[PDB]
């Protein structure tokens, strides 16, 4: 969870809305076992 | 660093679990050694001290008077995988053709063996085990006749697609492990390793598997423990049009590298359910055989 | 690391590059809450927008620890103090800061 | 020398001059959770002295017609004292056990009580009589508590096994004309190296009369069971907000 | 390399960009008690990780009217978290802490705020006026909990004291030209080795607006000032029930 | 025994607490170090940022072309016991013939130097002080005229029996320390040493002295702490029928080997009560002198 | 803005103990993920169609 600690502020002459974007990946002792297949088929019917 | 004396001195942290006895070498059964008549005051084996929570420690020997036996009886039958390595049914799979259940020509079974009761039983007399495996597949119509009938069986793993029909884009089964086998040839066998993300499964736990109001309406999730769910079995004719005979799979379970912790009273009700030990309480019977009175056999 | 939809609340074609990032702005100094998520990685949800989700889609089970980083991109000018914070299992939804 | 005892942690002491030994469960002592066997990553935090301590949580009255009780661990303790509080701030936990199980009467009061340690005891229901109902024990039954739970049919201890091979578990009897208490160290047990002590109850302590209690009418007779006990080695990680369940 | 810092402590870190360097108060840090200061005699307990962490309290509004506010150590904690808990079930308590002041701005708002730290700050009442009525504050003053308390006549500091000589104590001033926080480190200040966290204050903090506010109409007028602070070092002792006051 | 490696490598416990800071010896003040034009870039001694919390490190030598200037002013006169060592009035007993106070002939003294203000102010400038102390007593009549008067001085410590009347059983004084002296000999003067429980008497005390809930009632006892509490200083004139003369007894006091902990603002409001910081709010007056305007003198 | 992946570890964000991690990396590789065979073709061969 993303709370305010103080405020953003900002001067005359700037907007008052920004945008943040997050980004995400694993550490060095992130590991995965047991192959399985993926929840999703992108498919739908015969692929021409 | 560390200056203060209590902390110089102690002992949080040793992570040495002290182990109060450890294990002999034990291929037969002990021998027996020459004893005579003993008429002592003071020493005293036949009295003893049940309170403790020991066994009597009194050995033939000093009970009465025994001669020399050299017992070379083995012990090697009664170790865990001699015990457990013995396939035994765990599961079947109903595939008819005209029928209520799966009329549909697939079937997915959830991989839980406590269904049998004589499998059953004899793993639910330690609490936690931990083993590789090896599973059986026996095919046919009900009647025990063979046919040519092609069959897929793929290895669901939790989180994975089930297949919901004979015809599922699942069984393109690019990543799952699947087995195409006829019910001509001999069963189907493959070796499963140990899958729990713990250390060993558990035939029984003792909680809830979520945090929150564990209400009437969730209290079937009680006991419940997702370490022991390895995923689902699934199994299909293959084909698009449905086979021309029923069939059945029984599934045979042969534990095969096996380590077991924490024994524990074996089960002397009926079963009743998978996920419980919930008995039948109009009808607790004793353990065994009965008699008429304490002085006659 | 790749973009997690952490704002995946639009669906309609035109605005679906706005799943991409969420917004803050000037509020009334009260602590408030701006976003919240859950950390489960092979789940249903924002990290299914990151190669490591779907990547990890490909595995029953997964052991490690994640990272999230997160970029400002407001003007210059701009400034401000955040609180992020990670609630362990048995917590739940955070009711106040 | 073995009937005479005294148990000091924390700042705790008991005494006792009638015992009958003391029983290691399994064969080992409690010990911190090892580098290796560890999982999480951060520092755990080990409180000592102020959750490593005797309680004593309940009293019971044994009668002639008793059928015995049982409590879970750590659920006992989950509402008390320091400890109480870190197993609700933190979502691991794992702790070792040391139980003293009290009750003391006359040299002319008989009976025996099994005092026994039952890892994951799993409840069940006598589902609906018939067994044809697949009903299942309410909250209030798998976790009682410190009041704990008086056992319905002792015989197959509420779980369709045997109490006469209850012994094959780590135990003492408390047998009014030999001793007046039991005691029983146990270790952490599990098949993971931290848990919840919210949602998982690593082993149950059971209490039962295998012989009826007996005296004659102008002995007291009011003979209670009093259960302390002290957490041994406690580790507690992955802090957050205080929850109760 | 200067202006830009972290501070880890527990699970928490915090993160600057716009410091101004660390005071640690009176030139020495936390540290504890050794066994020659010591005088109780049971062994204390020392939570660590659990309870030596930042807390973040609370936060309130700067204003181009606003006084100045006050906060009590350890009172302020005495209700969260582990610590809080700790500091109820134990009758003795030492610690020291690390306190982060925050409060960020642009670079076209001005201001000056004094953070200070003043040890045994005994508060004293306008004795009605006059100076005939022999007032005293009354607890919800003396220890106003994780709120703080406004000032009333901060060039006294409410004590008969000039606010001016109050940089005589550890302390640090937020410019907003300048920095966006102010970071001092304290140790255990007191006569005793240990003490009673919730009948006595070892000190207050204060923080006090001594060049107002301002900005021009457009600017975000909502300028927070929020309160972080860590135990560092903490130790109890004399375990009994928890008690609040 | 500790094996897990966090316990190991832990700091928790060493009871040294390291210092930024140690003292050097100053006997006198420092010297000025002659310094010619300096005209460099990147060195700026002038440059301050305050927020940081120190002082200013800018010294005569670099803002300005200094001689050199050996410097022997003594630092001595400054030391705390040069400061404190200095006897002051602390407190003033009455003993009145036909008045409402002591009627009686005898008094007793609370041990507080809060009352005067001299005294008070010097004191109050640290948090904690430790020290031993001389104490003179002066007495004569109201008009500072000496009479043959015997009189009994008595320490009475928190436990020991008050004196309730001139005639009391406790003026037996057998263990109790007590002086006896004329008005005509010359002040009384003993030494006291550090009696505190604590480490050192504070003048500050932020807190209650008890548990339990602090309402309005018990809200005279914020800021009073035992351990600033000494005991009870009786005095009386030794006899059994009333004394023929009035008396006034001046105490004053004298810190010796004196020690001072945590420096505070000094008090610049008039003092109202020996037990608080309590100011008079529709007086709050400046700390000093005031001016017309910034620009003039 | 670099490019780069965050360097930050968890020693550096949070006081941790020591894990001695013996979880395996082989099921990850490029063959573990591949060699396992899956549908790729299928042709029908009817009679009156
Ligand atoms: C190509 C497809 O071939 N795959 C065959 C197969 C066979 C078995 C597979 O997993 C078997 C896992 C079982 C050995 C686990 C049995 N257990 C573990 C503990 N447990 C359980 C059940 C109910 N309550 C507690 C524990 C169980 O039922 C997976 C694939
Ligand atoms: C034979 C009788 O002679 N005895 C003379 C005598 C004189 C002084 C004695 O004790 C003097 C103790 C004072 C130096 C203590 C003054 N203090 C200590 C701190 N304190 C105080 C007062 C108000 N608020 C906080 C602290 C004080 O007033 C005892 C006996
Ligand atoms: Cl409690
Ligand atoms: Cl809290």
């Amino acid at each position: 969870s993303i709370w305010y600690q103080t405020n953003y502020v900002v001067p005359i002459g700037a907007p008052n809305t920004a945008y943040i974007i997050a980004l995400a990946a694993a550490q060095k002792n992130f590991t995965m076992k047991l192959c399985k297949d993926a929840s999703d088929i992108l498919q739908t019917g015969t692929i021409q | 660093g560390d200056r203060v004396a209590d902390v110089i001195e102690s002992s949080i942290g040793d992570s040495v679990s002290r182990a109060l006895t450890h294990a002999l070498p034990a291929p037969t059964g002990q021998n027996t050694q020459v004893s005579s008549h003993r008429l002592d005051t003071g020493k005293v084996p036949a009295l003893q001290a049940a309170e403790i929570g020991a066994s009597s420690n009194a050995s033939d020997e000093s009970m009465i008077e025994t001669r020399c036996v050299l017992n070379s009886h083995s012990t090697a039958e009664t170790t865990l995988d001699s015990f457990f390595s013995r396939a035994g049914l765990v599961g079947e799979i109903d595939l008819p053709l005209k029928g209520t259940t799966n009329p549909n020509g697939y079937a997915n079974w959830d991989i839980d063996i406590t269904g049998y009761a004589q499998m059953r039983r004899k793993v639910e007399l330690f609490t936690y085990m931990r083993f590789d495996a090896e599973f059986t597949f026996v095919a046919c119509t009900p009647t025990g006749e063979v046919v040519p009938q092609l069959l897929q069986y793929m290895f669901v793993p939790p989180g994975a697609p089930k297949p919901d029909s004979r015809e599922s884009l699942a069984w393109q089964t690019a990543t799952n492990p699947s087995v195409f086998v006829k019910l001509s040839d001999p069963p189907a066998q493959v070796s499963v390793p140990f899958m729990s993300p713990a250390s060993a499964y558990q035939w029984f736990y003792d909680g809830y598997p979520t945090f929150g109001e564990h209400k009437q309406e969730k209290d079937l999730e009680y006991g419940a423990c997702p370490n022991n769910m390895m995923g689902t079995f699934s199994v299909r004719t293959v084909g698009t049009s449905k086979s021309k005979y029923p069939l059945v799979v029984r599934i045979y379970m042969r534990m095969k590298h096996v380590r077991a912790w924490i024994p524990r009273p074996m089960r002397n009700q009926n079963y009743l359910f998978k996920a419980n030990p919930n008995y039948a309480g109009n009808s607790i019977k004793p353990t065994g055989a009965s008699r008429t009175a304490i002085t006659t056999l | 690391e790749t973009i997690l939809e952490v704002n995946n609340v639009p669906t309609n074609a035109t605005s679906l590059m706005e799943r991409l990032r969420f917004p803050v702005s000037a509020q009334a100094g009260k602590g408030e809450l701006c976003a919240v998520f859950r950390a489960d990685p092979g789940r249903n949800g924002p990290w299914q927008s990151t190669l490591l989700g779907q990547l990890c889609g490909y595995y029953t089970q997964w052991s490690g620890s994640l990272e999230v980083t997160f970029m400002f991109t407001g003007s210059f000018m701009a400034t401000g103090k955040m609180l992020i914070a990670y609630t362990p299992p048995g917590g739940p939804l955070p009711k106040d800061r | 020398s073995d009937r005479v005892a005294q148990l000091t942690i924390g700042n705790s002491t008991i005494t006792t001059q009638e015992a009958a030994n003391i029983i290691v469960g399994y064969g080992e002592w409690p010990s911190y959770c090892s580098d290796s066997d560890a999982t999480a990553v951060d520092k755990p935090t080990r409180p000592d002295v102020s959750v490593n301590r005797f309680y004593t949580l309940d009293t019971k009255l044994w009668e002639k017609s008793s059928k015995g009780w049982y409590w879970k661990f750590p659920d006992v303790l989950t509402e008390t004292g320091v400890f109480g509080q870190n197993a609700q701030f933190h979502y691991l936990y794992r702790s070792g056990f040391c139980i003293h199980v009290q009750c003391n009467a006359s040299k002319f009061h008989q009976g025996a009580l099994l005092v026994a340690v039952l890892p994951e005891y799993v409840i069940g229901t006598v589902a609906g009589g018939t067994g044809t109902e697949d009903t299942h024990p309410p909250y209030k039954q798998t976790q009682p508590g410190a009041d704990g739970f008086e056992l319905q049919h002792p015989y197959v201890l509420d779980a369709g096994i045997p109490i006469s091979q209850l012994t094959v578990c780590p135990h003492q009897w408390i047998n009014l004309r030999t001793n007046n208490c039991a005691t029983i160290i146990v270790p952490y047990i599990n098949a993971l190296p931290f848990d919840s002590a919210l949602n998982h109850c690593n082993f149950g302590l059971l209490v039962v009369p295998i012989s009826p209690l007996d005296y004659d009418q102008g002995a007291t007779p009011v003979i209670p069971i009093t259960i302390t006990l002290a957490p041994m080695c406690s580790e507690f990680a992955g802090l957050r907000q205080a929850v109760t369940q």
